[PDB]
RNA sequence: ACGAAUCUCUUUGCCUUUUGGCUUAGAUCAAGUGUAGUAUCUGUUCUUUUCAGUGUAACAACUGAAAUGACCUAGGCUC
């Protein structure tokens, strides 16, 4: 059985991400949030 | 409008506790980048804002 | 059947190319796999000559062979779309295999500047502050780089002439446009495409 | 200066000196308010801020 | 909807001619016609010191192109 | 971006680096494609300019190293114009000599002698070894004279 | 009871132009104001027993104050 066709870019006259962060994302922001803190002090 | 308010697919409901310690994970992983918080959270970037 | 299914086939296949132009999945929802299999080995075939036809005809441009006006401009069509492709490519790659910057490369970038700024004994730029006197001589530069655009354009469409009221009512109200910029400095943090 | 607490909608612009003479509208203390009487008086508030600086619609009502 | 082409049979049996019309084209002149037969202080002071895809967008020779000509 | 916001807070107020850093993760948009820019500045921004020189300035510190950059721009009370040394003493210290760079291109002179000079091929040619003698193919150089 | 037809009704199966094509989404372009005043939807609120004054064509509405226990078969010369 084959759907009916529906486009989102033209109107016939008639009848009208899963993925989670990687963790050098998270090592990343851990080793500059170190270096800030260890360079205000 | 459609892409931030009005499409049906939006995620406007009020967050519940575990989505609140997986928003302040990952703005404190990628400070300012709400639109790439947004994608993850699957929620408007104003919303999570 | 043959007749009331095919006008049916044929219009996913053309919704099926215009989704690869797009750069978007195409994913029918209650379709056969053998049907999605036919048309997806025809896109890759329409595809892979509207790609090489691209290259070949950059290169004559290039090299300075008569091309019409035309497909010179039909040229730069299929270039930014195959540029926006390799740019989106580019992106879900980094969000897949995490950034190319180790977190020992990032230590050492962020102390080599701390150790510059302390030699320099940097005082660091403020907010624009509340008693500012300058501030009226910086509106005057930003808006006037902004009108020059408009110095020789004849005939404007709506988002032009939407542009330039707004630069006529910062001139006309300077006071409340400089409240609007520190409003926008302060709070503002998701923008428009 | 700026964000404070008013109406950022329905106000052609809104003025350094606004703050002083209106100055409940700019407030935040949103209920507890004393007994009726002093909600008739920041409704009067709010009907001069709306004639002098509303939009015509605004100033028109 | 083309849905159909034209069978060719249908202009092969009017009646002009077995030939055309009598137009004589230019790339129907004679040509050709004998047929052939086969038979050390300044090295120390910095921090950092010490495959063909079947696929045309995915491929080496695709990025290339478009890191010469996007510029 | 994460590491670009770090940097910025060294200079300017977080209220200004917040801004900056969250106006280049924004939706790009040609036609009906679209897709959000997480890496990389986009320069279309006005202030993109301001960011791309700071950026920058990292990079010739790392090449020129903490104690050259200090002699080429001088002492921060009293800092040097373009080329300009406070003595030759100062200018004779370090094989670099002179270094500008203009946004992307960077230009360096060095001056050497045998031994110095001598002492960097050994290294060179220790650890890229060519006996071979191919080092010529390949040598850009200028077509037009 | 059943062989059994014919009309009514449901379920199952069938099924209708369930896009005329193509390219650089083929391309581009879009809303005056002010001053007075009417009509017309919707949401929201009416938790009160008497009396007095105000108010009304009559109402209403508004302003003031204070009522409960016993019994008999809607009712009481009831207390």
């Amino acid at each position: 059985k084959i759907p009916a066709a529906v486009s989102n870019w033209k109107n016939p006259n008639g009848y009208t991400e899963n993925n989670t962060i990687n963790d050098g994302f998270m090592k990343l922001s851990e080793a500059l949030e170190n270096a800030d803190k260890k360079a205000r002090q | 409008r459609w892409n931030e308010y009005l499409n049906p697919k939006l995620n406007f409901t009020e967050f519940s506790k575990e989505e609140d310690a997986q928003l302040l994970d990952l703005a404190r992983e990628l400070p300012n980048q709400w639109r790439t918080i947004a994608d993850m959270m699957a929620r408007p970037a104003q919303v999570c804002v | 059947i043959r007749q009331k299914k095919a006008r049916t086939i044929l219009q996913h296949l053309s919704e099926a190319w215009r989704c690869w132009k797009a750069n978007i999945p195409w994913d029918v929802p209650g379709m056969p796999a053998p049907i999605k299999k036919i048309i997806e080995r025809y896109i890759k075939s329409k595809a892979d000559a509207w790609v090489s036809a691209a290259h070949y005809n950059r290169e004559r441009i290039k090299r300075g062979a008569h091309v019409e006006k035309t497909m010179v401009k039909k040229n730069l069509g299929r270039l930014t779309r195959l540029w926006i492709k390799n740019e989106q490519e580019r992106q879900r790659q980094i969000q897949k295999n995490g950034p190319e910057i180790t977190p020992e490369e990032a230590t050492t970038i962020f102390s080599v500047m701390v150790e510059w700024l302390e030699s320099r004994s940097f005082s660091p730029i403020p907010f624009p502050p509340l008693t500012y006197k300058n501030d009226t001589k910086i509106l005057v530069l930003a808006l006037e780089d902004l009108k020059d655009v408009y110095a020789s354009k004849v005939r404007l469409n709506a988002s032009e002439r939407e542009e330039l009221a707004l630069i006529e009512e910062a001139y006309d109200n300077p006071h409340d446009t400089l409240n609007r910029i520190k409003k926008y400095l302060l709070t503002q943090r998701v923008f428009k495409p | 200066a700026l964000v404070n607490v008013e109406g950022i909608h329905d106000l052609m612009f809104f003025k350094p000196s606004d703050h002083k003479y209106f100055a409940d509208v700019i407030s935040k203390k949103p209920i507890d308010e004393l007994n009726k009487d002093e909600k008739k008086e920041r409704t009067l508030s709010m009907l001069l801020l709306k004639i002098k600086n509303g939009n015509t619609a605004s100033r028109r009502t | 909807t083309s849905h159909r082409p034209q069978l060719e049979a249908r202009s092969g049996a009017k009646a002009a001619a077995y030939t055309p019309t009598g137009i004589e084209h230019a790339r129907l002149l004679p040509g050709h016609t004998t047929l052939k037969y086969r038979k050390r202080s300044w090295r120390k002071g910095t921090a950092f010191g010490r495959g063909y895809i079947n696929d045309m967008t995915k491929s080496e020779y695709h990025q290339e192109f478009l890191h010469k000509h996007v510029r | 971006f994460t590491l670009l916001n770090r940097l910025l807070r060294l200079i300017v107020d977080p209220n200004i680096a917040d801004y900056i850093t969250a106006k280049n993760n924004v939706v790009i948009n040609f036609k009906d494609m679209s897709h959000v820019n997480k890496y990389g500045l986009i320069r279309g921004l006005k202030f993109a300019s301001f960011i791309f020189q700071y950026y920058g300035l990292v990079i010739d510190l790392l090449l020129l190293g903490q104690e050259r950059a200090t002699d080429l721009a001088g002492p921060a009370n009293n800092p040097n114009e373009f080329m300009q040394f406070k003595s030759k003493e100062v200018e004779k210290a370090h094989p670099i000599r002179l270094y500008t760079r203009y946004l992307d291109r960077i230009y360096m002179l060095f001056h050497f002698e045998e031994d110095e000079g001598e002492e960097l091929t050994d290294e060179y040619l220790a650890e890229n070894p060519d006996p071979n003698f191919e080092n010529s193919i390949g040598y850009n150089n200028r077509k037009c004279w």
